[PDB]
């Protein structure tokens, strides 16, 4: 509650209306009436983070077609 | 009590969390008013992986060359899986 | 400051009440009084932003019930340079 | 730019709002302000047809609820050379 | 700046917190502190209207739970030349 | 202008719109645009406190539904003289 | 042309698609490509308000289903002179 | 020291108990005892932040149940340079 | 040729598989590898149209299941001259 | 002044807010701000263990609900000489 | 040899483990380490196809549980001459 | 020494805690702190094998609950001579 | 202006109506009239994208019910330089 | 470019749009626009075969719903050396 | 290398696909193509054992569905000096 | 170009028809006709990729009907330098 | 059916 | 600082661990070590109040499970001037 | 060669079978046969990694059912340079 | 060597055994034997971290069965310079 | 680093495996492989104490499962000079 000249927007006043309702963190110049009264993780998703933060190559192809000297 | 708080905070991480309840003379104490038997494991009940200076039967406390399961590398799969074997 | 408060009213008696209120409430300068026509008078003040918000909330309350009334009370925090040509620099 | 955009409002406070909105919204040129009479004020901007269309759309929303309000929001993409005699070349 | 910010509190502790939270928060100067009597202490801050309004809200929230509590939080956007005499113009 | 105003956004398109709405809503001075990494972009303005509050409410409303959106809108009316080292002075 | 059109996309393949679509669709000028971070890429075009509106509408449809997709499609008919410091003059 | 501790109490006896406890509990300096009015006495100490915390907590416990008791106990780890003018430099 | 194939992937291992596949499948030239950010890598090839279609269908199949995957695989048969400024001419 | 306080946040806005709160709340100098990648920013202070234990508490309170939030609030009461090479110097 | 074996991991600790595991396991030479971005690090070796097959098997198993882990393991028995330009020659 | 210890973390605050615990526990040397992107920060220490085992154990315990935490603690008593060209020599 | 607007009609009377309507409606430039054959006549205008869009919309309504009627009303915001060889530079 | 691509349309407006979509879809060269009589217009392109196929699919989709429509879309990959006499070489 | 790789096929078109695949996939030399009779064509590739393994697997996966198909994919890592005589040293 | 297109057919007549067709339909050079034996005759054509594709398509469609049938149609866009020897290196 | 690099596009291609 | 911290242990090994953990932990000076008899050893430290609170907690945790362990860990923020005589000044 | 292959067997007769099966199987050199003691005989082969892989699998399969059997079959793709001193170079 | 290794024993005979066992097991220096009282004797050695680890393990094993026994075995791999005052430089 | 670590295995294959592992594992030099007989084999390595410990442990782990398995692992940190004569002491 602050007495004295008030910088709060009023119906009579127009022009500061644009953007007036936005909730701004920290010290807020205007009164709480337009403003109103726990973030836990990054809100931007990434290609890497979207996937948790086997060997491919030419040895992988033709699984059962090839015959010949085996390797192990 | 008001104003800035130097009172210990769990969320804050660092020195403050340490030794809770083991400390007397804390600001808190005034406000409150108002293991193995042997350092070396039994010789019979253990066999050491590496004998000699590699022995781990005695519990040396401190900074001692031993490595938790958290720490990876050097031994284990990092020495055991390099070369195929039958 | 360069913020702009403008109070339109239906008459010069509600406009002088508004100018007095606005120019006593905050550190604003009365830059003009314009007779629009139809009985519409505009008192324009120029100050910093908070100053002009306070002045234009003081003017509106004052003149809301003096004479035929208050039409508009509007703050423009920055004015294009184009609009400054259509704005009064002094009240004579 | 040759296109004309014109916002008529009941009063000068809505007209100043519309002129700021228009000049800010696009690359139009505030070319004049006219006190018609009966408390009608016409702000006129000249720019490209794309610019003026963008500006007048913004000015119509800006000054629709400032003071008495918007009378007209209009766009003339090309004015006849005869009409340019009754159009202000620069704001006064 | 000539706006005044005033926070009245029941006691000295609640006004040294408000005085501190004021001057830190915005661009204001602490012009003085007064022992009104009856357990009231008034801390006053002179700045621009925008700065003083930030400072008073800060001070008000800072001292509202400190000590006995807050009595008044008042902003004046322009102070008359005669109230200046009843206000502490202090290096303090 | 000692007040700081800051909008953080998920992307540069909301940040550029915020920089446009902030710099056109009040007499602020755009000082910094930072890529914070991870798709965080912070546009920082520096003006009088009322100018900054008006600018940051306007920026937040402008960039709330542009692209991925607004992460934070935050005003600091007086910044410590030490936080001013980590603040850019001219947008690059 | 002074208008800005900006397409943000998740990745560079959609951004190159949007830049080709935009440059082909209208008489806009590819003015820069920015790697924001977190795999956001912003392509920016400058042309007349009619040109940029035509271009961004085409770029939005072109790159909506190329790679990860469109984050934002936005048009600013007039950018404040302050904002032009954080805008690329030429592509790099 | 730069930290400030303050205990307001209802009377002088709770306050002398607070000052004694505070000044024995840690390395703090009694800089003032102030008869505020209405039967409020405030004792102020200036020390390191850790000393002031230990001291104010000690003073609160000592005077809580002595006489009319404690009104406030508050720590300001760094008072603004301007709050220093409203604060005592040595006891009276 | 001047056709443009672009393969984006989530990593450099799926991108090198794609570059090898593309540059062995048809007569295309690897003009660049770009690290977008967020783990996005783009391999851009330039060849005649049929050549680039074949190369980009060879790259996509190859990297679809190498590492974190394939995001985009896009052909642009002609590129505006504007877009050529934002495109890599050699892979270093 | 050998202790380190460190606030990591998700964005630069929460970090600047924490820096302000920390520097205002106690006798700590802001030594640096580091962009860590992925949207993490770290504000480091250097002062005494009480100054710092009071700053990092004040800072985490400021930036907890600002933007994407606080990730870490840590105090190191004595910093090893080796760790000072990886620590920003005070002109930052 | 001119084969190419490459492991992508989430972080540097898993990748330094992969490079070491691989260069201990077979006759390969480490030619590069790349920070792709968003926590992807690609380690690359060039050798004979038998050596690289033996090296990438041992490297993939080594780094699978180190840190955030393995993203990709991939052998290219013959790399096109064109991919040599985007491939690091010696580690920087 | 030639043993290498590497503690990756999610953020710089868990890695400055890990570096402090490592450097104090044993006679190791911070040889580099790395920003890998994604938020990953790696602390690399080089000392004797006995020292590095002690240091990494201390570091892993210290930073486990600090910030976003520990990703990997990993010791390599001797890296291959080719893995030493992708290792930092001095911290930046 | 580079944009093309083209109205095809069945006959010349509707085409003359559309050309008058188009030239009057906006700042387009009547660039040619073509007798296609089979009683199809194409009028082509060149102006800014905003101008041509305004003109062709008017021409489409003007000549929809004059003579046989409208075949096509079309707008090409940017014509490829190849196409400008088959476009009339001036009317004949 | 020995491949020929040809779109025939009922009118010139679809033919001009086809010429625009064909010349912007691939590296083709617009060589001829013929009035065949009866309201048949044939735009002919000459480029490599893939370029021509891409161009003619793009032209056909572009002019299918423009005006009266598409009569034929037809590619001839190699034209006999005798059909090249009846083919125009530069659009007039 | 002495390892032999061999792909018999039913036709020369699957065989040519196999020779191409084998050569591109791995470091193998094409030593001959033999028309056995009955529509059987063999492709022989001599290289190092890992290389020949990669080549034969790539070739089989390639020619498996082309034409009539794959009859055999065989590797002989060392061939006896007697079998060398039958094998073709250079392709014809 | 270097692309190779081959058609396998049962018999020499279907093959000749197919060859002629491919050649007439595209810019390819007929590298040759080779009789596998067992009744398979394969015709080889070398050209740019798209042309090769068209030629193969034409030959295929044409010779499927002729004779026993078309055994195979395959397009290899690029031929390894090594695979050259098996294909006829002779235009004849 | 043509066998070789396929100009016809699989769905993934854009 | 004049704060006293005092760890007492059963034996000297636990005490050297406590002393070392207290000195590394905060900015404190080890002022003495006493053999009290009966197995008891008391390490005493002196420094500012927060330095001592962070050291005496680091010491207690370090030596808690070393040797026969910890008997007492206690902090006194200011000691009477008579207790300074029974306190050692420097270690022996 | 660099790769080492080793077959341990219980008896010489099983080992001679492994040496023969291994050397016939791939291009490896029999570098040693060692009588370890206690009836353990090791056969050692050095070749390329691919050959040594194929060889050691051949040996293990051959000697498993011969005599007492196989104790071990191991491949070391690159022994450390130090292990070379304890490896035979030529059989004795 | 700056690592400390301390063994605590009940009695002197176990301590002399530990000193001997530690000094003969590693290149460590016996720096002191302290009679703690209550029949606790601490032997302190100093050498590199590996030598101290070996020495303490040797001492512990050796003294575990000599006399009353081992109370402690501890290592301090880095010791603060403050603790060097309470540590004995030379045995005496 | 003269510390000697020995590992014993039954059979040469395990021994060689152990040797390799140890040598890659840490800073050790192989000194000798000695054939004890009874099938026992001993590999001995030398280096810094910690390094030797780690190496022996790694070798034991690896060699444990190969062949007939690990028989023994031992580390002597400070061999008495007399012992050297029995040790091979001839790494070369």
């Amino acid at each position: 509650i602050i007495s004295g000249t008030s910088v709060d927007a009023s119906d009579l006043v127009t022009g500061n209306e644009i953007g007036e309702q936005q909730l701004i963190s920290g010290d807020a110049y205007v009164g709480a009436q337009q403003t109103g009264c726990m973030p836990t993780d990054f809100s931007i998703q990434t290609p890497a983070r979207s996937a948790q933060n086997r060997i491919t190559g030419p040895g992988m192809l033709a699984t059962g077609l090839i015959t010949g000297t085996p390797e192990f | 009590i008001t104003g800035n708080d130097i009172a210990p905070s769990g969320r804050i991480t660092g020195p403050g969390m340490l030794a809770t309840g083991l400390i007397t003379g804390t600001p808190e104490f005034r406000h409150a008013a108002r293991k193995p038997e042997l350092v070396c494991a039994p010789r019979s009940d253990q066999m050491d992986r590496v004998s000699g200076e590699g022995k781990e039967r005695c519990h040396i406390t401190g900074d001692d060359w031993s490595v938790n399961k958290h720490i990876t590398g050097t031994a284990g799969q990092w020495a055991s899986g390099r070369n195929p074997s039958m | 400051g360069i913020a702009l408060g403008m109070i339109e009213t239906r008459g010069l008696v509600p406009a002088i009440e508004a100018a007095d209120a606005m120019t006593k409430a905050a550190e604003v300068r009365l830059v003009g009084r314009q007779f629009v026509g139809g009985g519409y008078v505009t008192v324009l003040v120029r100050g910093e932003t908070g100053a002009v918000n306070a002045a234009v909330r003081a003017g509106a309350d004052a003149c809301e019930r003096v004479g035929d009334g208050l039409v508009a009370a509007h703050i423009i925090a920055r004015v294009h340079s184009e609009v400054e040509n259509i704005l009064p620099k002094a009240p004579q």
